[PDB]
RNA sequence: AAUUAUUAUUAUAAAUAUUAUUUUAAAAAUAUAAAAAUAAAUUAUAAC
RNA sequence: UUGUAUAUAGUUAAAAAUUAAUAUUAGUACGCAAGGAUUCAUU
């Protein structure tokens, strides 16, 4: 198939398993015209609500990117509202807020700030220190 | 005298030499003799006596050795040589690197196994072991062997069974101890005051390779800083207790812990307000972590006019209201400071302030506040030899007389070629000050016409003027070709003033003076070009913290697009991690960012860090090193001369015979640089001379 | 290792409990996550990877006698150096050496050409033969997947 | 084991060790005597400079010596110096002997029967109170 | 970089920080046991101990004796060894040569 | 294919010891394992009273010495008399109980030894000698029950 | 000579070396009755 | 190597019905003879007798323990089951002492009572001392003990190595190598080691840098008559027929051309000690080594040999940690002809003749 | 050597007998041979079917 | 030879130490405190002073 | 003899001229050349 | 030489030959100032 040497072009992964039927409205079939093959029913699928335009298209009304980054941060933070805290947890919900507000991606880096401000963090023999106002 | 230690108790069975020197007399020897061979026989002579010394002496000698270290980079980097047996090179750690790996190996036995009671008692000791264990980057031993950050060695990390890297194999120095210190912070701290709960929280962040601090470690003190507060009821208003919040908020910014409540109070409670009286909008201020952090306000007290720690901290918070909320607290802090008439609070609040403005999206509101507060004036007053120019750059009108500064959509200074119009006025030459300091200071925006007529404009970086000034000095000469140029920034100046006084060794601080003598006395002569704070705000992209490591680059990415005819060079050391802004310093990966990011007019100037093109158009010439003359190695050990210290030589001399010509007594192999006498050794059957200088 | 084309900046830490799952298949899903193919921003130059923590290795499965009749063969340089070793023979030595070998079969599949792309995705999997693993502080989120 | 781990026939090295053992195949001449004539690399020998033959090695050595007895200095090159300072003392260990055979031991070596007298005239009165290492060997900073 | 040679320029520093994490995860569990009920199961002897093995004398399928050797090292003895002085050797231990020719069971 | 080896049979009946500065024969005079086990037709002298030439007896086997163990060699030997009496023939194959050899064979007590001429005595298939009397001094290595219980153990050994 | 019974190698350690010479219509495409290591 | 295998025994066959003594199940608080009964009775599987009291397991065991408390001598060999040996105290199967650094002094020849003649090599053990102990991250059995030798002025070593001896306080030594000891064989740093550490009959291993030969050909390095095949797996024709064969196309690894010839680290691993001179700190070994005089040779013990431990029940047992002398034992009081400790005969019979 | 490597005179895997002729991979490196049924030198050692057991008669 | 050598391959010779230890090495020296010229330690002048004492 | 090169270009005459070119401080193979043994000069020797 | 058979095993040891470990430190002489001593007396 197409230069039989070997095929290393990235192949598509098989389709995830559909959700349980739980309805008996023919949620089983594939060669049935009452629905397409894809079965996406996620946590926040019912917020993507659609209105039938007159031309033939649909006007899907969905929540804004600055809202699902709010919904997620809510979910991610009240994992435990008084429970354990993970280094990976804080660093994630530190970005979900930074994504919540004006999500242009910083253009430079995410750690150049810390790397330069580790002299008021670290105590290093105050004769060789870094006080904002150098005496 | 050859006194100081005493042989072990049971002599004919154990001949080990004890220690009986006073900690002072070890420090005096540590200081008066800074050579490596004496600075080893002090660390080792001290680490043997680490189990007798008092909790206070443990505080001193630890806090003392840090004078030899530096927060910046490679911790134990005392290398001996870069051997070239094979093609590439490898690095050999000197006897002084193996002396701290030995010292830290004696701290992890005294404090972990044989005396686990030693560190709970004196709380200021652990708060010094931690900070020491951070300066010696023991979470990353690879840099004790790494010279060029771009060339990371794996000498202390990677071994092969063929028999390479065996003795310096996998190094685990304090990973035993560094993880016992955290078993002591969780579950005691009753005898810890808030000044140390903070510092201990600052130890476990710094020592980690990136500043994360293993949150259960941190969270065990935050859980203890609330109990220190609950007895006052979260209404703290001691003015120094209102500082320990500005530090608790700078930390938990390096860590990146995002707790609004400490900002819900340090700011004054403006958030948790502007969250009342909503018609229809979000409730961003809360981001509630109520079950974790306590409700906190300060009082009807000061609640305003913060300190520098707070402003460099609120930079990281991307929230639109918090900046306008913190833009008055910078006015008030610049009001109270000016009226108080203090210098240190007046510079500290500005260099920590620009970091705040450098984050707002509105570059105009950012540029308005920069001139109403004389930022180009107060900043430069500090820098050692800048006070002369700050006067002139603060001429009564043209300090910053509302230059055209025509910013277009996206914030990029699209004024280029439409500020080259200048409004047709030629940015006048000589002005006043009859002493013929009359040539006016060359602010970039006023002199962008010159950079166009320039043949090859230069950019300075604080490294190229460190380790020597013989490379800038040359460019100081070429300034008077008319064709060339030189651009220093108010950031590169400030970032030189740090290493001008806060330098590891005087041989380096002496440079940053002679490295700032020229640039401050080549700017006053109207040769160089100072990009001031008013223009570092102009060029930088809104929202990004652009320190001197990126002002060197966003300038070379601005003018490699908005004036493409002229060259650009970078006076820096080949060891700077900013020699490759693509490898380091690159942004988060994104599908929209192209390789055409540099020339497109709609993209921010730092979008070009995701390209090897920016490094391609900006050249990096080593203008001129000092001469390649070899240093006097006649006084160092020589594998060839070593065979001659004891070589019988009777038939060599005839009349003037000496006792033993080659053997320098007391030294190692006649090497007058490798001095060993009066340092603690043991040889009960061979003589030794006492110390004398040379 | 900073080295543009690395992208340690948007990392997610997965966790693939290998218990009861087939070893020639846990090596497949974990590769789509280390090579970063599950990402809609995947461009082959960038090695945008997401650390996987495949705990509970010793509970892997091999359909049929494929524990006894599948060789890990490698031919060294010495003449007469051809080595044949079953899975039940390398499982004596180190159980993670059979999973790290089945990963090497999957990362190679798309990245054999260049050394920087052959090996770098391999350093993203942390093969732990049981529950214990030092990455409690990395919050390994248990990735959902049905073979 | 009982035989040495290396047999009689094996060349050790230059700058090797002593490696003592029992052996029975040595001592060609009256070794160690003021004219030993042995020449090699292992320490108990004189350094064998580059000559065209062992005979021609002696002829060199003879005329290098009878130029140190006219002009008490010499500027030799390479391995002729060590093997002349060694031979310069042998002549003087042979001067103090003074027996009726020494002058017939030294008349055989030197190409000159005059210098032998000068050798036997000065060196007793001159090197009487010097134990050994009579000749100096200064290495010049130049090079041919 | 042989496969079995790259698997170890990667995992050897991990195998370090793994087992040394378990040892830490023991002191937390042993200290928790110390505060927990003292005399209980708590998964063997909790205080840094290795339950002595009683079952090490076997008679294998070929009806002959087979012993399992197992030795432990108390971190105190090996720490007293390294700072105290051993005892004087008995005059009969060095004056009696280690005889050659290992006697049979004759 | 792969001419793995020619003759291949000398290596089954010779004592071949490489020369590699460690494996090496030596002239004797060093220690046990003297060297040179005398492997060819060597024309040993006969000594016992027969018509064996007593001056010539040509060798058969490719090994002869005690540090090579003449104590179990079954060393065949062919008789080649230049004259016998003008009682054995000049053409028979008798075994031999080697007595001594000119080659300086070092013993396991440092006692070097070498005689004026390498000699031996002819014996039979049952290891019994063919003579009545022996006219030479044999070597210690003739003390084995192999060549004792029929050997007269002639006279003074060494 | 007459080149018979080609062998299409797929990878290694996943082809079993008996399935290489498979995909040829013969008594192969079965399980090797007596394998040697 | 045949006849070097211990008694084979698997793990699936170390069950209750095989233990020599009562098989003891563990129950948390204490051992017991019965399996642990799961607390949650819903776990109990069908036909799995949760034995609360079995007589046979409890009778056979009851007579067993009583017989050991009443007749100790007969049941002596069953006192390590319940009373295990303590730590230290020189377990014979486990403890490995350390050796010492000796210097090749000279050679000579010695003779036993029998007429044998040995080729002796006098090794001088000048000033040995344990200079430090080290363990790989506190792992098990990875212990080491470094032993210096030949105290030297500080003006001798390079700084970066003298600075190491200026750490542990020991006298600055000439050289120090390390031996892997068991944690019971330790000794505090600085223990002045005597030569009597070795016993005059034990088989002692040495290691040294044999004499340098430079660069020799094949006739000297591997000098042979003919060989070089190791053809091995590569095919070849015998019995013609289906024949296409492969041959060599590269110098396969491990050939035998010219090379360095001997500056390596030799190792004799069976040399028995001959004469311990404990006044002059000399040891004689009845072998000639191919090493230059003055070399350093690290001495160890042949832990086992021919199948029997060296320090076993029958033959002697060493001075285990080390050899510590007395308080009044002043070696300088006695002449070198008194501080000698010869060896038993290494040969059963005079080796000029044959076995009687 | 546990890892192994003691390969035979060539054969790797031999399939079922199917009467007088039994197959065999003869993996080595190539072939050449013949064939009683149609005699043509037949490189293809990857598969050689011997006769009763005589390696002399093939395919 | 079997082919010609491209330039990146004639420079390959200059990587190892046997090339740098033969051409690109500078000797430590010093002025003889009497002979006034540079010198290496060990090799001496001809002047009776530069030769009696050994600067 | 391509030469300032393996060379007494010798038809003749001859017999005590010191009668005026030969580098190098290592190791192997090789190349010349070399004490001892299965009445003569020989061996082979791939041995110092 | 005992088991087994009319003659004699079967086991184990003594004797016939050399043992081997890779990579963290400053360099353009002889790695000997040489005649095996890390200056044997001073010149």
């Amino acid at each position: 198939v197409y230069s039989s040497k070997k095929d290393r072009t990235f192949k598509v992964m098989p389709v995830p398993p559909p959700p349980p039927a739980t309805t008996a409205v023919e949620q089983r079939d594939d060669f049935a015209d009452n629905r397409g093959l894809s079965a996406t029913t996620r946590t926040l699928s019912p917020t993507f609500r659609m209105f039938a335009l007159e031309d033939g298209g649909v006007l899907v009304s969905h929540p804004s990117h600055a809202q699902i980054m709010r919904w997620n941060q809510r979910v991610h933070t009240e994992e435990g509202k008084a429970a354990n805290s993970t280094v990976m947890d804080e660093y994630v919900n530190s970005r979900i807020q930074a994504i919540i507000a004006d999500n242009t991606i910083e253009n430079t880096s995410l750690s150049q700030w810390r790397k330069a401000h580790m002299w008021n963090v670290i105590k290093s023999h105050g004769k060789l220190q870094r006080r904002w106002g150098t005496p | 005298d050859l006194v100081g230690y005493h042989v072990h108790r049971h002599f004919p069975l154990l001949d080990v030499l004890g220690c009986d020197r006073s900690v002072n007399d070890l420090l005096a020897q540590f200081w008066n003799r800074p050579q490596r061979e004496a600075r080893t026989a002090t660390v080792l002579d001290f680490a043997a006596t680490l189990q007798r010394h008092s909790n206070e002496e443990l505080t001193r000698v630890l806090y003392e050795l840090s004078s030899l270290f530096e927060w910046d980079g490679n911790g134990l980097q005392f290398i001996a040589a870069k051997v070239l047996k094979y093609g590439r090179s490898y690095t050999v750690s000197s006897e002084l690197t193996k002396a701290f790996v030995q010292l830290v190996d004696a701290m992890t036995v005294a404090f972990v196994e044989e005396q686990p009671h030693r560190l709970a008692e004196s709380p200021a000791l652990l708060a010094q072991v931690l900070h020491f264990l951070a300066l010696v980057k023991i979470m990353e031993p690879n840099k004790w062997y790494t010279l060029n950050p771009n060339a990371p060695q794996n000498r202390a990390d990677y071994t092969h069974p063929r028999g390479v890297n065996r003795t310096c194999g996998h190094v685990t120095t304090g990973r035993a101890l560094l993880d016992f210190l955290e078993d002591m912070v969780t579950s005691f701290t009753e005898g810890w005051s808030e000044d140390d709960i903070l510092d201990v929280m600052a130890g476990f962040s710094g020592v980690m390779p990136d500043g994360k601090a293993s949150s259960p470690v941190l969270y065990a003190l935050l859980d203890e800083l609330w109990m220190r507060w609950s007895k006052v009821g979260f209404v703290l208003s001691g003015s120094e207790q209102a500082v320990r919040l500005e530090r608790l908020y700078m930390l938990l910014q390096v860590m990146d812990m995002q707790r609004d409540a400490v900002l819900d109070a340090l700011l004054g409670g403006q958030l948790r307000a502007h969250s009342t009286a909503p018609s229809t909008s979000t409730l961003p201020t809360l981001f509630c972590e109520r079950d974790d952090t306590p409700p906190l306000t300060l009082a009807q007290s000061l609640t305003q006019t913060r300190g520098p720690d707070f402003f460099s901290a609120v930079s990281r918070d991307k929230r639109a209201m918090v900046k306008a909320a913190a833009l008055r607290l910078l006015t008030a802090s610049l009001a109270k400071a000016r009226d108080d008439s203090d210098a240190v609070l007046h510079q500290a609040l500005v260099e920590s302030g620009t970091e705040l403005l450098q984050s707002l999206t509105s570059k105009s509101a950012a540029l308005s506040f920069a001139q109403r507060e004389q930022f180009d004036v107060i900043t430069l007053r500090a820098v050692p030899h800048m006070a002369d120019v700050a006067e002139r750059l603060a001429e009564q009108r043209a300090e910053a007389p509302f230059f055209p500064l025509t910013a277009s959509a996206g914030g990029l200074p699209d004024t280029a070629a439409v500020l080259a119009h200048l409004s047709s006025h030629p940015a006048p030459y000589i002005v006043l000050c009859k002493g013929r300091r009359v040539h006016p200071v060359r602010t970039l925006v006023s002199n962008l016409d010159h950079v166009a007529a320039v043949e090859n404009v230069f950019l300075l970086h604080s490294s190229g003027v460190s380790k020597c000034v013989d490379a800038l000095v040359a460019v100081a000469r070429r300034l008077r070709s008319g064709k060339d140029a030189l651009i220093v920034t108010a950031s590169c100046l400030r970032a030189l003033q740090a290493a001008a006084q806060y330098g590891a060794t005087e041989k380096r601080r002496a440079t940053a003076d002679r490295a700032l003598d020229i640039v401050s006395y080549e700017l006053e002569a109207g040769r160089a070009i100072l990009m001031p704070v008013t223009d570092e705000l102009y060029l930088h992209d809104a929202g990004t913290y652009c320190d001197e490591d990126l002002m060197l680059w966003t300038l070379a990415a601005y003018l490699a697009r908005d004036v493409p005819l002229v060259k650009v060079h970078t006076i820096m050391s080949s060891r700077s991690r900013a020699r490759n802004p693509q490898h380091a310093l690159r942004g988060e990966h994104s599908p929209l960012t192209s390789t055409d990011d540099l020339y497109n007019k709609s993209t921010p100037l730092l979008q070009a860090l995701r390209s090897k093109e920016l490094r391609a158009v900006t050249h990096h010439p080593v203008v001129q090193r000092p001469v390649r003359d070899p240093p006097q190695t006649l006084y160092n050990v020589n594998p060839i001369r070593a065979r001659f210290v004891y070589r019988r030589d009777k038939a060599l001399f005839d009349k003037y015979h000496v006792t033993a010509r080659n053997l320098a007594p007391g030294f190692s192999q006649g090497a007058l640089n490798s001095d060993l006498r009066a340092l603690g050794f043991y040889t009960p059957d061979h003589p030794q001379v006492p110390y004398t200088p040379l | 290792m900073s080295k543009q084309w690395l992208c340690r900046e948007g990392e997610r830490w997965w966790l693939l409990d290998a218990r009861g799952q087939q070893l020639p298949h846990v090596a497949k899903i974990a590769a789509q996550y280390m090579t970063g193919q599950h990402r809609p921003d995947f461009t082959p130059g960038m090695m945008t990877g997401d650390h996987v923590v495949i705990t509970n290795i010793k509970d892997a499965v091999m359909t049929g006698d494929n524990w006894i009749r599948v060789p890990i063969t490698w031919q060294t340089a010495y003449p007469g150096g051809k080595y044949r070793v079953r899975l039940s023979e390398m499982y004596e030595r180190d159980p993670c050496m059979v999973m790290w070998w089945y990963l090497k079969d999957e990362v190679n599949r798309h990245f054999v050409r260049k050394l920087k792309t052959r090996t770098a995705p391999l350093e993203k999997a942390w093969l732990y033969e049981d529950s214990v693993h030092p990455h409690a502080e990395k919050n390994p989120r248990p990735l959902v997947w049905t073979d | 084991g009982r035989p040495p781990p290396v047999m009689g026939h094996a060349k050790r090295m230059r700058f090797a060790g002593v490696d003592d053992n029992p052996s029975v195949t040595h001592k060609p001449w009256d070794t160690s005597e003021p004219l030993m004539a042995d020449y090699g690399w292992e320490r108990g020998k004189l350094p064998k400079f580059r000559a065209r033959s062992p005979f021609h090695r002696q002829q060199i050595a003879r005329r290098m010596v009878t130029e140190l007895i006219r002009k008490d200095y010499v500027i030799v090159g390479g391995a002729r110096a060590p093997a002349l300072r060694i031979l310069a003392d042998h002549v003087v260990e042979l001067a103090k002997a003074g027996d009726t055979d020494s002058r017939q031991q030294l008349a055989y070596f030197l190409h000159d029967p005059l210098m032998v007298d000068k050798a036997f005239d000065e060196y007793p009165r001159r090197f009487r109170d010097m134990n050994a290492k009579y000749a100096m060997m200064t290495r010049l900073k130049g090079r041919r | 970089d042989s496969f079995k040679e790259h698997y170890h320029r990667v995992h050897l520093p991990r195998r370090l920080a793994l087992q040394r994490y378990i040892k830490r995860e023991e002191a937390r569990l042993s200290r928790h046991k110390g505060k927990a009920v003292a005399a209980a199961a708590a998964a063997g002897v909790q205080p840094g101990e290795v339950a002595y093995k009683y079952n090490r004398w076997w008679v294998s399928n070929d009806h002959e004796f087979v012993h399992q050797f197992a030795f432990v090292e108390d971190p105190d003895v090996t720490r007293e060894k390294r700072n105290t002085l051993p005892l004087v050797t008995k005059e009969n231990i060095w004056k009696e040569p280690q005889q050659t020719f290992f006697l049979p069971f004759a | 294919g792969n001419p793995v080896n020619k003759t291949w049979f000398r290596h089954n009946l010779i004592i071949r010891r490489k020369g590699s500065y460690r494996s090496r024969w030596g002239n004797g005079t060093e220690g046990y394992g003297a060297g040179v086990p005398l492997s060819d037709q060597v024309k040993l002298h006969c000594v016992d009273n027969t018509n064996c030439k007593h001056v010539r007896l040509i060798a058969k086997a490719t090994a002869e010495r005690f540090a090579h163990c003449r104590v179990f060699p079954a060393v065949a030997h062919r008789v080649s008399v230049q004259r016998f009496k003008g009682r054995v023939k000049p053409g028979n194959i008798y075994w031999v109980c080697l007595f001594t050899r000119r080659q300086t064979n070092t013993r396991m007590s440092g006692l070097q030894t070498n005689f004026d001429r390498n000699t031996c005595i002819i014996m039979n298939d049952q290891r019994v000698p063919l003579g009545t009397r022996v006219m030479y001094c044999a070597g210690r290595h003739v003390n084995h029950k192999y060549h004792l219980k029929a050997v007269v153990l002639a006279n003074f050994f060494v | 000579a007459a080149a018979a019974a080609a062998a299409a190698a797929a990878a290694a350690a996943a082809a079993a070396a008996a399935a290489a010479a498979a995909a040829a219509a013969a008594a192969a495409a079965a399980a090797a009755a007596a394998a040697a290591a | 190597w045949y006849r070097c295998y211990p008694s084979l025994m698997e793990e699936k066959d170390r069950d209750m019905y095989h233990c020599y003594y009562p098989y003891l199940f563990d129950h948390g608080d204490k051992m017991s003879l019965y399996p642990k009964i799961p607390d949650n009775p819903r776990e109990w599987q069908v036909e799995q007798l949760q034995t609360t009291y079995d007589a046979i397991r409890e009778d056979k065991y009851d007579a067993f323990v009583r017989l050991r408390a009443k007749f100790p001598e007969l049941y002596q060999d069953t006192y390590a089951w319940d009373n295990p040996p303590p730590f230290g105290e020189f377990n014979m199967f486990y403890s490995v002492r350390f050796g010492m650094i000796g210097v090749k002094a000279f050679t000579c020849k010695d003779y036993d009572d029998l007429g044998n003649q040995f080729d002796c090599t006098a090794f001088w053990f000048p000033d040995n001392q344990i200079v430090k102990h080290s363990t790989r991250n506190g792992d098990v059995g990875t212990d080491k003990v470094y032993v210096g030798a030949m105290n030297v002025p500080v003006e001798f070593h390079k700084p970066h190595v003298a600075a190491f001896y200026k750490a542990a306080g020991v006298p600055v030594k000439h050289v120090s190598a390390g031996f892997p000891v068991t944690p019971d064989a330790y000794a505090p740093v600085g223990t002045k080691l005597d030569v009597r550490h070795f016993k005059p009959g034990q088989e002692v291993t040495i290691t040294f840098q044999n004499t340098d030969y430079g660069y020799q050909g094949v006739m000297f390095r591997h000098g042979f008559d003919g060989g070089y095949v190791w053809l091995g797996d590569s095919k070849w024709q015998r019995r013609p027929g289906c024949m296409g064969a492969e041959g060599q196309k590269r110098i396969y690894p491990g050939h035998r051309m010219a090379g360095q010839t001997g500056a390596s680290a030799e190792t004799y691993d069976g040399v028995p000690v001959w004469r311990i001179d404990y006044k002059n700190s000399l040891i004689y070994l009845p072998t000639l080594i191919d090493a230059d005089v003055g070399t350093y040779v690290k001495f160890r013990d042949t832990i086992n040999t021919k199948g029997y431990t060296l320090w076993n029940e029958h033959r002697g047992t060493p001075p285990f940690p080390t050899f510590i002398p007395s308080e009044e034992e002043d070696l300088s009081k006695l002449a070198t002809d008194e501080g000698q400790l010869t060896s038993p005969p290494l040969y059963m019979y005079f080796r000029d003749e044959f076995a009687a | 050597a546990a890892a192994a490597a003691a390969a035979a005179a060539a054969a790797a895997a031999a399939a079922a007998a199917a009467a007088a002729a039994a197959a065999a991979a003869a993996a080595a490196a190539a072939a050449a041979a013949a064939a009683a049924a149609a005699a043509a030198a037949a490189a293809a050692a990857a598969a050689a079917a011997a006769a009763a057991a005589a390696a002399a008669a093939a395919a | 030879p079997k082919r010609k050598k491209n330039p990146m391959q004639l420079r390959r010779k200059t990587y190892g130490l046997h090339f740098k230890e033969r051409y690109l090495k500078l000797e430590e020296w010093y002025f003889c405190p009497l002979c006034a010229e540079p010198k290496k330690q060990g090799e001496w002048c001809r002047r009776e002073d530069c030769r009696q004492i050994k600067p």
